């Protein structure tokens, strides 16, 4: 329905063809396919705010042409 | 015992150093604690103000009860975890209590860490430009292309970037797939500039261990709208130390602002001179503690 931005670990962009309705979980899976990086070890900010999983792309308000970040986690302790 | 929590904590420290900030957290615990003599929100105001407060009694001659707030307002954290991923909670938090409490120095989060971003797109048939605003807490830039400084991280994350193949751009005045250029640009400058280097990597998941660069003044006006004439400067890094992204420790390096670097590891402070400290965050020297996080305050 609508067209978003990806920025992957390396600055490289990358497309998301997804729905307002579609959950975290779904654009998370979507940029595995493109990424080969499993869902769980996956961060997505968008505005300074991270995506919690179970929310939906219009709860955030991420229209066309929306850019996300995809980061990782670092553990430390 | 203190070092169990060396996320939490190793953000905490450059939070205290950070200018203007706990003057803020105080600011907002007075109005806070005022209505209160006159609600998890207000613990993180309230528990954070105390850890203000004892950091310097100790100075002058609790990261867990920070934790336990954390633990409502966030489940996971009750482990190692990422201490930038914990600077999104508490820097996140603060503006949701000031939000709320606005409503009923207001805007601690805002003035301080969030920047405005101009995202251009341009169709390379028709060559239109599209735009668009986006609020930005920290420019999180990559550290390997797939010796390389900071200019060369920045500029891959807003110089021209351009989408081909796979990634092709859908036109709406087109009407159809088409390549485009991308370059991001920074509009509004915050007080603090933070800048997330993604150390980690993808083939099966790595962490980067050669570092950048880092300068100690840093010019972001190529990647400006306007041509600005103000610099930045480092004054707090956040180290990562391991070899892999599952397990680590991380440390902290605030510039004292008399001219100098704590190092605090743990519970120890180990002042370290402006040239030495210069040194050891150079690849050559392979760093055993790759930078993770780096903040720049303006002059
Ligand atoms: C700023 O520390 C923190 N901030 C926020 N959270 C935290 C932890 C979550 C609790 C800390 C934190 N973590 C670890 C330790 C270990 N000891 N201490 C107290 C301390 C720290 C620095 C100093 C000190 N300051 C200076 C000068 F800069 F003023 F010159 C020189 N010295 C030295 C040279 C005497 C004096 C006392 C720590 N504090
Ligand atoms: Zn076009």
């Amino acid at each position: 329905s609508m067209q978003i931005f990806v920025k992957t670990l390396t600055g490289k962009t990358i497309t998301l063809e997804v729905e307002p309705s579609d959950t975290i979980e779904n654009v998370k899976a979507k940029i595995q396919d493109k990424e080969g990086i499993p869902p769980d070890q996956q961060r997505l900010i968008f505005a300074g705010k991270q995506l919690e999983d179970g929310r939906t792309l219009s709860d955030y308000n991420i229209q066309k042409e929306s850019t996300l970040h995809l980061v990782l986690r670092l553990r430390g302790g | 015992n203190l070092g169990n929590t060396s996320y939490l904590n190793s953000i905490l420290q450059v939070l205290y150093f950070c200018p203007g900030f706990k003057s803020g957290v105080k600011h907002l615990f007075n109005i806070i604690s005022r209505k209160k003599e006159a609600l998890a929100s207000y613990e993180l105001i309230c528990s954070l103000q105390s850890l203000i407060i004892s950091v310097e009694q100790l100075q002058a001659s609790q990261p867990r009860r920070l934790l336990n707030t954390l633990r409502e307002l966030n489940p996971m954290y009750e482990l190692q975890h990422d201490a930038q991923e914990v600077l999104q909670c508490i820097l996140g938090n603060i503006q949701e209590t000031c939000q709320l409490l606005k409503k009923e120095g207001f805007e601690l989060v805002e003035k301080l860490f969030q920047g405005q971003l101009v995202l251009r797109t341009r169709c390379l048939e028709c060559e239109s430009l599209t735009e668009r605003r986006e609020d930005f807490q920290d420019i999180s830039v990559p550290v390997q292309e797939d010796m390389k400084t900071l200019r060369w991280a920045i500029s891959q994350f807003a110089s021209v970037e351009r989408i081909v193949g796979e990634d092709k751009y859908f036109c709406e005045n087109c009407h159809h797939y088409t390549e485009a250029e991308r370059s991001l640009l920074f509009d509004k400058m915050p007080e603090v500039i933070t800048i997330h280097l993604k150390c980690f990597a993808a083939s099966g998941l790595s962490k980067i261990n050669t570092p950048l660069l880092t300068p100690l003044k840093l010019s972001l006006e190529e990647w400006s709208t306007k041509p600005t004439n103000d610099s930045y400067g480092l004054f707090a890094v956040v180290m990562h130390s391991g070899i892999t992204i599952s397990s680590g420790h991380y440390t902290a390096s605030v510039k004292v602002t008399e001219g100098k670097w704590l190092l605090f590891d743990d519970s120890e402070v180990k002042v370290t001179e402006e040239k030495d400290f210069l040194n050891s965050l150079s690849p050559s020297t392979s760093p055993t503690s790759t930078p993770y996080l780096l903040f720049y305050k303006k002059l």
